[PDB]
């Protein structure tokens, strides 16, 4: 289509109705285990880990998560997981990384997707300390077209942090870790997320919506900026003390435009909180901060990235830490059948 | 300072999700 064919309403639809057939008649079953070579772990988790791994008759790379299923029942995640994959393997956009595969067998889920070499922003915003206000609002910018998308999907997001957001060859990023999405159009009530991006009416038990992801922008915004962010403590119960006051203290070298989208993102008060309001999203596109983002060109990937990758062959692992190697057994009997039906 | 403070914590490393 042409680059201003369509307004970003009617694109949106478009891309509504295009989810909407995938949502109602998902991918299963798509390829084997006997078809990657395994390359290297990516990370780990509960259930879980994510592994390189080359398909063998492309000779492309990819990102294949593998989920034990019983460890998934053990955490009370199977909803969760069908959530995700019924989610990914639906979506299409330049910040998302789609199912490219799934599949399952006797004792695990697998999901392969589009690798990204520049490893975790997490890894790159620790080392560094803090990025400039130019360099975190490009990710950003990113963020807040991804959560339009999702959102007129129906769609919550979740778990926004520096752990979750991928870089790219060229330095953009991908919104990975899907593991609490939920396509939902009213409220929801599950308690989850990470200490320090939960807004404070998850905390406080109450019904919640799309605006928790707006919450998280704001979190992600000045950790970003900060190097740190904006509640920490030691410990859990000491950090939702600090996000229910909603008190917060930004860094003198923050500027004025910066402080004011932070003060209107990390709004305990919803109905004065950016993203909820009548407007919606505009208020946060709209917002001094963003004067200078072009969001056109962002979208088309056309700005050139703050940063770009270190890239030294198309399965390079340097941007990311070593991590045991396990191995990937498979039993001999079907494991959780009734559970993971669908997927 | 903050920085530091946040350094010297427990909570800069990988953080993980939390679950009812
Ligand atoms: N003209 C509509 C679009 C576009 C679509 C295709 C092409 Cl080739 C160019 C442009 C403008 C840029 N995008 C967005 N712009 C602003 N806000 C957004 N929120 C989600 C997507 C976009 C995406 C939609
Ligand atoms: N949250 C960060 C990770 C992850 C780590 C551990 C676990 Cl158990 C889950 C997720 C996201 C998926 N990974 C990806 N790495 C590279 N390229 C990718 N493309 C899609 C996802 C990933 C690996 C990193
Ligand atoms: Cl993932």
């Amino acid at each position: 289509k042409g680059s201003e064919q369509e307004s970003v309403k009617e694109f949106l639809a478009k891309a509504k109705e295009d989810f909407l057939k995938k949502w109602e008649n998902p991918a299963q079953n798509t390829a084997h285990l006997d078809q990657f070579e395994r390359i290297k772990t990516l990370g780990t988790g509960s259930f879980g880990r994510v592994m390189l791994v080359k398909h063998m008759e492309t000779g492309n790379h990819y990102a294949m998560k593998i989920l034990d299923k019983q460890k998934v029942v053990k955490l009370k995640q199977i909803e969760h997981t069908l959530n995700e994959k019924r989610i990914l393997q639906a979506v299409n956009f330049p910040f998302l990384t789609k199912l490219e595969f799934s599949f399952k067998d006797n004792s695990n889920l697998y999901m392969v997707m589009e690798y990204a070499p520049g490893g975790e922003m997490f890894s790159h915003l620790r080392r560094i300390g803090r990025f400039s206000e130019p360099h975190a609002r490009f990710y950003a910018a990113q963020i807040v077209l991804t959560f339009e998308y999702l959102h007129s999907l129906d769609l919550i997001y979740r778990d926004l942090k520096p752990e979750n957001l991928m870089i790219d060859q060229q330095g953009y990023i991908k919104v990975t870790d899907f593991g609490f999405a939920k396509r939902v159009k009213g409220r929801t009530w599950t308690l989850c997320g990470t200490p320090e991006y939960l807004a404070p009416e998850i905390i406080l038990s109450k019904g919640y919506n799309k605006a928790v992801d707006w919450w998280a922008l704001g979190v992600l915004i000045y950790e970003m900026a900060a190097g740190y962010p904006p509640f920490f403590a030691d410990q859990p119960i000491q950090i939702y003390e600090k996000i229910v006051s909603g008190k917060v203290r930004f860094p003198s070298h923050f500027s004025s435009d910066l402080k004011d989208l932070l003060r209107n993102l990390l709004q305990v008060d919803l109905t004065k909180r950016f993203g909820n309001l009548k407007n919606g999203v505009n208020d946060i596109k709209n917002h001094k901060w963003f004067a200078t983002t072009d969001w056109i060109a962002i979208y088309q990937r056309k700005v050139e990235a703050p940063f770009i990758p270190k890239f030294k062959g198309p399965g390079d692992t340097s941007n990311f830490d070593d991590y045991e190697e396990e191995e990937i057994r498979v039993s001999i009997n079907e494991k959780c059948g009734k559970e993971f039906s669908e997927f | 300072t903050t920085y530091a403070d946040f350094i010297a914590s427990g909570r800069t490393g990988r953080r993980n999700a939390i679950h009812d």
